[PDB]
This record gives structure tokens, C-alpha cells and sequence, in this order.
RNA sequence: UAAAUAUAGUUUAAAAACAUCAGAUUGUGAAUCUGACAACAGAGGCUUACGACCCCUUAUUUACCCCA
């Protein structure tokens, strides 16, 4: 295709591009339809070698101290297993999680609204919730909902999670969350909601949507859960938080961290100490 | 050799009392196909052949117990094995504090009487059957085995009624022993472990598959056959009597 | 130290249950009898002073049970220590060839019945209660503690009914000690051996010095205070959970 | 089946041994005979026929072993069934206060290296062999079946130091049936009460007629072919694994 | 009461030893610290007061014992609690296919010898001590407490050895207790779980916070003061005889 | 309306540190190894280049109160 020789001219201009380009992303380029958006994406793919390049110079500088030092270079109960053992104790509370947990619904019904940049970060996102969600003590039983099989989110979370996709402790459907449980008791978190959320309630369903929109647009959120007669909450930012810069609609991974520890009988001020430090300048 | 002994398997029309059947009966056996009137176990006993029949009973009622060993009786002359193999569960928890969710008694009382209340009924009223039988060589005049589970020994959350129930039955299974010892009847309980019981199957898939994966040595869900061929070497071994035999391939259940 | 707990003793007006009330309410504990209405319990209560109430009630019923409970928080405010005491038995063979003598369905029914299904109403019902108290410095809300006995590991003669429930206890005491540990509840089991208590000592001299004979060292009947010892001992220690405790002077019980 | 298997059988020149290795090369297996010079296993070989073969061996000493093994893979080209039968008492008292007589700790010694230190070292060496062989269909390498006693669970006076080597081999068959589980090793216990093995035989006649009128039922010496049979079951059953199975005829042994 | 007792407690130096001799001293007991040579244990008499004595002995050795029980009836002039502590652990794989390591022999024989052999070494040699007290209004002469572990029942991959050993101890417990029934010594067993004993408050912090979290409720390490409050509580009750008692918070040990 | 302002895991800095994901049976520096992910609000321009410079959109904050 022409774009191969075409970022050849690119190159010589020193546009801030990158050594090779695969030709998957090839097919990127394409896509983009404007010399400013082929410049935001030549960008990205120059950062992404050179800090492949830096770890891979300090990797191999580690590699070369690390045989140096074997050069240089008793009664346990225990053998070292602890990353293994705490993966099947994981294991088994995310089971029984799924028997009796307290479920949490991620709605995948925002593929049409995010384009391809947005989608990766949201299955970065839902990959650090489940983590978090994993490790807790009391953990959620976790809803993909509105996941389609063959959609790009799906084929997204395949790529990152592998073989482990198939063994996740969490249940994915292309159902509804109003199709799985009872539409009274489904509560939608969204920021543009006018309710405020005052206590964490153990008998509601929590449905969070998976949807980064950098490309803001408002109230989506707002309008699928008032196009289906949902109950819609907002975090108790204003109050507690003297909201400075930033935008109120946080990151997946900080939802489910608020959540974890509201559920968990703490209160507000340690539920809120996941809310990024340069939005607010303390509680008020 | 269980060539010409009559086996009345109780919750025989699947699980682990349909294996117990169709190993039983390959073998030579005759069996009673013990299990409630909607089970389908007509069909099992009609696939199994002459020499299975089933007969519709409730293992709690006392009536209906005694209609199906009369059935024994009468078509196959006596009864020489029972297998007690009814069951259910409920997965309920204790009390739930969030939730403000107690355990319904109910529940718990359903799950005792089928299981426990269920296997006494049927021991009590089978010794009286096997009491009848002329002493063998060795002097026996029947075997009894009942199912147990690991939850006996190391019950998961929201396994208390189901737990229970089958530590009744490994504890009264020395009792009994020591009771028909003088009649010449064995009484022994298998507990299994993980098996592709409809109980199991009921959870969700991915919980099964993880449960699979716990089990150390084989990391799968037992084989229903293997409980069958378990109680065939019961019946085979004179000697075995008053004990519970896990059947769980070394696992042990964590909360 | 148990200054200052509330204890709710079923099966508190006789038996292990009055020597557990005895010593707890010495030590400064305040003390609900739960009992059955006819079982003195209120001369009991009136004995050991203001620090001990007497609540009539069938642990079998639900409303009997939360009537009771309701009362111990309207006395003394709070629940911190369950003891589970109340049980019966019965001596019947499960089958005796000789005079064709079944073990009554009913009988088994009546025994499960208090010995289990009450001590598991009062556990579900206690949970709740014990639930709503704030967690002390270690994160404990409260001790439950039930009564199995030596006969949920080997039972004798003709105690298939008395083994069956003990056997539940000690099966279903992990599940629910796993289900409340969330909450801050430790679940307790004591396995007593042949305790002076008024079932025991109703039998015949003969039967009664034989079996006393019979246990190791000491060479005598349980005496009910060294029960008492054992539940004070278990409430006083927060790392006794999930376990059966045998109080029985190293005694295995004969066939 | 067990038709093609190679079954290293300790102690297989007398007793449980020799009835296993009898069994075994019946149902065409291949059976390795390690027992001690002098125990005339050679004769035991030689009446089994081309398939049994003699490998002088103690357990205690690794060398010993590892030559036995040895002449197993060069006879037969594999081993697939560990059978540990191998074992002595002693029968005496901790201490006596009337004549001032202290068990020897040579005694305690001597029973557990045999016992238990000798299981282990067959155990450790027998699974190098086992892990060389290829996964069956159902990627299991070995099964390796250790004796224990109902002396473990239940000892006798005197029986302090033999109970200790049995509660040994119970305490470690979990252990180690989770330490082989990744290899395809299923390790299994059983517990024989009470057989006529010639250690049994050389009690008093009056004593040892008490012990098998003692037991429930059969009321007989166990007969070492059922411990043969249960042998053959744990062989055959894949999903046997990290279990003791007591072999006792409902038997517990009394002080 | 424990007042005016004289304990001889084995490893007594450190972990759940000193703990017991902390609290024992602190009741008005007298202490013998039987530990190695090489141990702190002169510093730890020192600071526990006059009531407390250094015994430097390897339980092991008879003679070491021997003499370190005559250094208590010099000082204290009489023995009557004898805690069983002293104890190592080793983390070595049966059979390792990948790596094609063996358990080394030495190891299996070493663990033995100080937790099983040492533990029965004190155990028939206190006996003897024991044996000359006159008994008391309860014809006691003597409590014996011994530590096993949970891996005695659930042991975690690489810990054959260890769980051998407790495993023995577990078993022999009964018998020794029918050994000294008549003498009126009582023989008990406790079973620690996780423990902030030295060796496990050595480990990373992200390892002790995982051991805290496996533990149901108290989702914390046991404080030793626990186990000596449970040694206290063994040596008051008079009844307690021929048990193991399971100081874990309900844990189970997962491969 | 006008101003600054906007780090999609978190900070700092003007790229790193700490985090995340998959694999691992680890002999107790796994305190590691092999991979995955890497986008300073968004869109479009200008320029040799730039996170500067222009423009629009959304959002935040504050000021204003609307043409006081
Ligand atoms: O141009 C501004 C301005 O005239 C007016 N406006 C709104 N808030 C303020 C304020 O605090 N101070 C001043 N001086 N002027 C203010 O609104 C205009 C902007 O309105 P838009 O046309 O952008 O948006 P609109 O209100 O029509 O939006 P919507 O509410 O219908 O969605
Ligand atoms: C970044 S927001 C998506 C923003 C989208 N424009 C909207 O209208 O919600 C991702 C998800 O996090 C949750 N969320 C984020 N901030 C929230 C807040 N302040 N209150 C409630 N939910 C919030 C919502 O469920 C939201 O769908």
C-alpha cells in the first residue's frame, strides 16, 4: 500500500515516528483520515518503542548485574510456594463468591460509543477491577453484561486474559443486568446522576458502565439507565472532596476500589482515598 | 462375587445410584431402582433390563418403603445389598450479617429428612428384610451402604444442612454396625467427593471447572463409576464393616 | 475473663447446662436458663440471684426460641455466649432379629429433632443476635459452644437415634464456624464421655459402676463442673474454633 | 485391571505380603518379593512362578532398596504398584510403677525405623521409579499403598511404640499424596485390624480366640486375603487417593 | 489451681514453651526449662524469677533427660507437669519428577528423632518421676501434654517428615494415656495451627499477612500466650485425658 | 461572560518510580525470569519541530452575576 511509502517522507522530516511500523498498524493508518490524527498516532507508536527500547537497555543491564552476582556469590516450615498458594486461595474465595457474593454488573454496552484508543484502556481497566476485586477479602461477584461474543471488547479481554479468560471466577452473558436480577433493585452509578449516593446498600445491584470517554460525551450513562426505568446514583464527590481540577467521572479500577471498601464497613473518608489526589485538595 | 444379589438402590434413576445399578447389574446382579415417583427411573430400569425394576418410593415416608422392598420380595425373592444413595442439598448460609439473611429451618429440616432421616428409614426397615435371608458360609446376611459426603469431615459456607445430614450417617454408622453385627449385616458409608452428580452440575460452570482443578490426583470430577465399582468392592470384602471410605481423590475442602 | 458476657444456656435448668450457669455466674457472667416451661428452671434461676433469668422455651421452636432470645436482650441488653445443652435420648436397637423389633421412625424423629434441629434453630437464631453486637479489641462478637457427645465417634448399642445427632453436631460445627467467622463468631463443639448427669445416674447401680469403671483415669463419672470448666476455658481463649473437644478420661465406648 | 502390572510388594515373604503378592500374580500382574535374607521368600518366588521374583532387601537401608528396585526394572521394565507391608511390634508398657520397668527407647526405636522410617524410604525411592514410567490414558504413573493399624487410631497397652509408627504412616499418607499428585502418584493407607497373620497367631490361643470373638462381625481373625482383595480395589479405582481405609471388621480396641 | 506445680517444659527456651512457662510462673507455678544448651534459655530462667530453672538437655539423648530431671527434683523437689514443646520442621519434597530430587533419608530420620522420639524419651522418663508422687484427692500424679501440629491432620506438600512426626504423636497419645491410667497420669495432646512462633515471624511480611488471612476467624496468627492459656486450662480439668485438642482458628491447610 | 485548568491505574518530573495482566511447583533475593499493556481531556490546524501558537467541543474551578 501507499502508506508504507508514504510515512517514508514522514520519516525523513522527523515527525516523531517511529523505527518500524507492523503491519497490523499499517492498517491503522488508514483509518486515520487526517494528517493531525496520523500525527497523534505516529506519536504513540514512537514513545511505545522507545520505552520498549529503554526496559529492554535496563532489563539486560540488570541481566548483566544479576550473573556478576552469582559470580561473586536450615529448618523452614515452608517451602516457597506463596505466589502459587495465594493464587488457589484466591481461587477458592472467588468461588464461593460466586455462590454468595454480592453481584457487581460492568455493562459492555458502550462498544459503539468508543473507538478503538478508548477500548484497549477500558479492558486495561476491567482487568486492575477484577484484580482488586480478586484480592479483597470479601470480594464482588463480578457481571460482564451486555457483552457481545464476538464483539471487540470480547475479543479484547481474550487477548489480554489468554487461557485464564475461560477460568475466571466471574460470569459473562450477553444478557441484560435487567434480565438477571430484579429492576428494583438495580442501582446505576453514573456522575450525572441528581441522586447522591448517602450509605452503601448490601441488597442493591450495582451497575457500573464500562465506557472511558476521552472523547467526553455526557449523560449516556444517564440515558441507559432512564431508557430502561433504573434507580441512578453518583458518588458523594462534592461533599466530602474539595473538587479543584479534574473530571468527576473516575476510572473503572477506582469505582470498584471505593466500592470494595464501602462494602467492607468502612466509611466514606477511607472509601474516597482512591479518588486521585490531584482532583481534590482534601476533606472538607 | 455379586453374581445373583439383590441390591435395592435407593435415588437410583441417576447419579450415583444409576451407576451402582448399571455396574451391579452387568455383573449379575438383580437391582431395585428405589426413587420417586417423577424421576424417570422407569426408563432406567427398563433400559438396565429383566432383571432391574423400579420402584417409586419416598425414602422419608415409611409406607412407600415398605411397598418398594415388598416389590423386592416379590419379584426378586430377597435383598442381599442396599445402597443408600438419596439425597439433597441446599447451599445456605448460617447467617448472612450484610445481607441480614438467617437460615430457614425449614430448609434445614428438608435436607435432614431426606438424607439422614430418609437413610435410617430405609436401614431399619431393610435389616428386617436381610434379617430373613438364611446366613451365608461367613455368616452374612446382607450388606448396607450408605452415602456420606467430605462435608461431612470439611463442610464448605453454606453447606450446614448438607453437612449435617451426612455427619449423621458417619455417625451412626458404627452404631448400626455394632447393632446388625449380631445378624451378620455389614454397614458401611462411602463418602464422596467431587462428583458429576446433578448436585455438582447444578452449580455454575465455572465453579465446577475450578473445583475439578482442586482435586490433587486426578484433577477431575469423579466418575459416578467409580463410586459403583467402590461399592462392588464392598459387597466383594467380607471383612469391611463399620467405616466410611472417602472417595474424593485426596482433596480437601476449603471455605 | 467472662465478667461481664451473656450466656445463653439451653437446656440450663438441669444437667451440664446448671453446672455451665453455676460457674459462669460465679465468675461474674449473667446467665438466661433456656429451658423447657415444666423443668424448674425458674427455682434454678431464682438460686443463683439477679444475674440469671429464666427464659421457657422449646428449642424446636423458632417463636419460642426468638421469645427467649428477646428476653435475654431486654434483661441484660446483649448476647455474647451461646451454650447448646438441651438433648434427650433413646435406647432402641435399630433392628433385633430375635423378637422382630424395628427402631419407631418417630423416635428417631423426636431425638434429631431436639438434639440437632434444636441446637441448629438456636445457632441460626443466636447468630443474628450475637451479629448485632460490636466486635470487641480481638474482632469477636460472640462463643457458641454445642454439646455433641462420644457417641458422634462411636456410639453403642442401640444409640443409632442419640449417634445420628451427635454425629450432625460435630459434622456441621466447621461449616458454621467457617459460615460466621466473617462475622466474629467462634463455633465450639464439647464431646462429653459419661458425665453424673440425671440421665446417667437414673440407671441401674450395676450399669452405672460398671461404665465408671470403664473410663481410664479418672476412674469416676464426668462430674458436670468439669464441663463448666471446659466452656469457661473455650470463651476465655479466642483462638479455639472449628473444633471438637472430647471430655471423656480417654474412654472408647465398648460395642 | 491389574493384568500387566509390576507390583513391588515389601514384606511379601510372609503375612499381608505374600497374600497381596498371591492375588496379584492370579489376576496376572507381576509381583517383586522384598523381604529380608532370611525370611524364605526365595521358596514364596519360586511357588508364584515366572512372574514373581525375589529381591532381599531391608526397608531401613537405602542401599538395600535401591538394588531391589533395580532387579524390578531390570525383571519387569517398570514398577507401577508400591505395596508397603512390611512391619514389627513390640508390646510394652511406657512405664510400669509396681516393678519400676521403663519402656527402652531401643524398642522405639527399632519399631519406628521399620515401620515408619522404612515406608518412607520405599516411598521416596519407589517414586523415582514410578515417575520414569509414561501417564496412562488417565495420566496416572503409580499407586503406592502403604499398611498401617488400627493402632493408630485405637492402640492397645503396649502398643505405644507401634501406635506411634502407624500414626506415622496416617499422618504423612496426605502429605505425600499431595507431593506426588503432580507426578500422577496416588498414595493410599489401609489399616487392618485384627488378622491371622503368623505375628497374631503367636499370641496365646486363649487370647487371640478373645480378640476375634471381639470383633463385631465377622466375629473372626481378619483373613489375609480381604486385605489382598481391598489391595486389588484400590488398584482398580482411579479416584482412590490420600484416604485410610480401616480393614477391621468394625472393630475398636479397648483399653 | 496450678499453683505450687512443678512443670518441666521441653523447649522451653523459645516459641510456645516459654509462652507456657511465662504464664505458669506468673500462676505460681514452678518451671524446669528443658532446652538445648545453645538456646537462650539461661537468660530466659533468669528473667522468669527464682521459680525458674535452666535444664540444658537434647530429648534425644537419655542421658541429657535423665539429668535434667534430676536437676528438677533437686531444686523443686517433685514433677508434675511435664508440656511437651520442642520440636524442628523441615520443607522437603517426597519426590521432585522436574528436578529429579529425592527426600534425603537423613532428614525424614532427623525430624523424627527430635519430635517423635524426644517427645516419647520425656514422656517415659517423667513417668518415672511422676510415678513417685503420691497421689492427690483425684488420685492424679501427673499431667503430660504434648505438641503436635495441624499437619498431623492436613500437612501442606513438603512436609512428609514433619507430618510423620506429629502424626505419631497424635497417634501414640491414646495408648500412652491407657498406659498411665492406672499410675493417674494424664496424657493429652495439643495441635497448634499457625502460630507467631520464631520461625514463622521470620518470614517476609507479605508471607505472614497471606498465614493471618488463610486463618478464619481470628484471621491472625496464634499468639503463644493462647497455647499456654489452653495448657493451663488441660492442667486444671481433671477430665481432659487422651485427646487432641485443635488450636488452629479453624484452619485447614491447603496443598 | 471571562479567566486559568484537564496526566483514564497513582504520583512526580519536565521520563522514571510505584502499580496492573498472563505464564512459573520458586530449596527460601520469586527482592526473580519470560511475555502482555504503554496514547498528559477531545477534535481540527499552523510550523523545521514542539506538551508552545490558533480554533472548536466537553469538563473542572473561580469570578461575575445577567449590558455592573
Ligand atoms: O455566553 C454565555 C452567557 O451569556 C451565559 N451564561 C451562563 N452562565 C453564565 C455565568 O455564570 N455568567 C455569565 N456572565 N454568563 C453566563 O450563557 C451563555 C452560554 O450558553 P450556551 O449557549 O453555551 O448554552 P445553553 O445555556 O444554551 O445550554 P443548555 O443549558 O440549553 O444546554
Ligand atoms: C468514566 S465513567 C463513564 C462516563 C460516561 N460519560 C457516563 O455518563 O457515565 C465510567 C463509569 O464509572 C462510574 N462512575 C465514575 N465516576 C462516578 C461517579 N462520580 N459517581 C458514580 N459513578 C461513577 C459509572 O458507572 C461510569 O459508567
Amino acid at each position: 500500500a501507499a502508506t508504507r511509502e508514504f510515512i517514508e517522507m514522514w520519516r525523513l522530516l522527523g515527525r516523531e515516528v517511529p523505527e518500524h511500523i507492523t503491519e497490523e498498524e499499517l492498517k491503522t493508518l488508514m483509518e486515520c483520515v487526517s494528517n493531525t490524527a496520523k500525527k497523534k498516532y505516529l506519536k504513540y507508536l514512537y514513545t511505545k518503542e522507545k520505552v520498549k527500547k529503554a526496559r529492554q537497555i535496563k532489563k539486560e543491564m540488570k541481566a548483566a548485574a544479576r550473573e556478576e552476582a552469582k559470580n561473586i556469590k536450615k529448618n523452614f516450615l515452608f517451602l516457597r510456594l506463596w505466589d502459587r498458594n495465594m493464587d488457589i486461595a484466591m481461587g477458592w474465595k472467588g468461588a464461593q463468591a460466586m455462590q454468595f457474593g454480592q453481584p457487581l454488573v460492568f455493562d459492555m454496552a458502550y462498544e459503539n460509543y468508543m473507538k478503538r484508543k478508548e477500548l484497549q484502556n477500558t479492558v486495561s481497566q476491567l482487568l486492575e477491577s477484577e484484580g482488586w476485586n480478586r484480592r479483597n477479602v470479601d470480594p464482588f461477584h463480578i457481571y460482564f453484561c451486555n457483552l457481545k461474543i464476538d464483539g471487540a471488547l470480547h475479543r479484547e479481554l481474550v487477548k489480554r486474559y489468554q487461557e485464564k479468560w475461560d477460568k475466571l471466577l466471574l460470569t459473562s452473558t450477553e444478557k441484560s443486568h435487567v434480565d438477571l436480577f430484579p429492576k428494583d433493585s438495580i442501582i446505576y452509578l453514573t456522575a450525572d446522576s441528581p441522586n447522591v449516593m448517602t450509605t452503601f446498600r448490601h441488597d442493591k445491584v450495582y451497575v457500573i458502565g464500562s465506557f472511558v470517554d476521552k472523547s467526553m460525551q455526557p449523560g449516556t450513562s444517564l440515558a441507559k439507565a432512564k431508557r430502561l426505568n433504573l434507580a441512578t446514583e453518583c458518588l458523594p464527590l462534592d461533599k466530602y472532596l474539595q473538587w479543584e481540577i479534574g473530571n468527576k467521572n473516575l476510572t473503572l479500577d477506582q469505582m470498584i476500589r471505593i466500592l470494595l471498601c464501602l462494602k467492607n464497613n468502612g466509611n466514606w473518608q477511607e472509601a474516597l482515598q482512591f479518588v486521585p489526589k490531584r482532583k481534590h485538595t482534601g476533606f472538607l | 462375587s455379586v453374581k445373583g444379589l439383590v441390591a435395592v438402590i435407593t435415588g437410583g434413576a441417576s447419579g450415583l445410584g444409576l451407576a451402582t445399578a448399571e455396574r451391579l447389574v452387568g455383573q449379575g446382579a438383580s437391582a431395585v431402582l428405589l426413587d420417586l415417583p417423577n424421576s424417570g427411573g422407569e426408563a432406567q430400569a427398563k433400559k438396565l433390563g429383566n432383571n432391574c425394576v423400579f420402584a417409586p418410593a419416598d425414602v422419608t415416608s415409611e409406607k412407600d418403603v415398605q411397598t418398594a422392598l415388598a416389590l423386592a420380595k416379590g419379584k426378586f425373592g430377597r435383598v442381599d445389598v442396599a445402597v443408600n444413595c438419596a439425597g439433597i442439598a441446599v447451599a445456605s448460609k448460617t447467617y448472612n450479617l450484610k445481607k441480614g439473611q438467617t437460615h430457614t429451618l425449614e430448609d434445614f429440616q428438608r435436607v435432614l429428612d431426606v438424607n439422614l432421616m430418609g437413610t435410617f428409614n430405609v436401614i431399619r426397615l431393610v435389616a428386617g428384610e436381610m434379617g430373613q435371608n438364611e446366613p451365608d458360609q461367613g455368616g452374612q446376611r446382607g450388606v448396607i451402604i450408605n452415602t456420606a459426603s467430605v462435608a461431612a469431615f470439611e463442610g464448605q459456607v453454606g453447606q450446614a444442612a448438607y453437612s449435617a445430614s451426612k455427619g449423621g450417617i458417619v455417625g451412626m454408622t458404627l452404631p448400626i454396625a455394632r447393632d446388625l453385627a449380631p445378624i451378620g449385616i455389614r454397614v458401611m458409608t462411602i463418602a464422596p467427593g467431587l462428583f458429576g452428580t446433578p448436585l455438582l452440575t447444578s452449580l455454575p460452570e465455572k465453579v465446577c471447572n475450578f473445583l475439578a482443578s482442586q482435586v490433587p490426583f486426578p484433577s477431575r470430577l469423579g466418575d459416578p463409576a467409580e463410586y459403583a465399582h467402590l461399592v462392588q468392592a464392598i459387597i466383594e470384602n467380607p471383612f469391611l464393616n463399620g467405616e466410611v471410605i472417602r472417595l474424593d481423590g485426596a482433596i480437601r475442602m476449603q471455605p
